[PDB]
């Protein structure tokens, strides 16, 4: 049992790089999904302004 | 042995080693298992003289 024990370290090994690579790639998207879930406020803003200001 | 699949990546922590013989690597493996644990791999692999070990960690414990 040498050279049989180390396959199932090295996929083990593969697939828990494989989950922290797609939970930082989870963690990259998070940062775009909050700045483009963020930019609606600034924009329905900027629209309340630019009716509060057109109304006057 | 033990093309590449597995020794040339970075996804699985591998350490390769020569010795002299398998007694000298029973005190390496004494210190690794007095020092570190039963957190290794003890394999020994007669060469032509050099002994051929192999050891098996994780992937972020490569600097320790």
């Amino acid at each position: 049992s040498q050279k049989n024990g180390i396959a199932t370290l090295l996929q083990a090994e593969k697939e828990a790089h494989e989950i922290v690579s797609k939970a930082r790639k989870y963690r990259q998207d998070k940062l775009k999904q909050a700045k483009t879930d963020a930019a609606k406020e600034i924009d329905s803003y900027k629209i309340q302004k630019d009716k509060e200001l057109k109304e006057f | 042995e033990f093309n590449i699949a597995a020794a040339i990546g970075a996804s699985v922590n591998y350490v390769t080693g020569v010795i002299a013989r398998d007694k000298v690597a029973t005190l390496e493996q004494i210190l690794w298992r007095v020092l570190r644990g039963n957190l290794f791999f003890k394999t020994v692999e007669i060469e032509q003289k050099n002994a051929f070990i192999v050891f098996s960690h994780g992937d972020l414990i490569i600097k320790r």
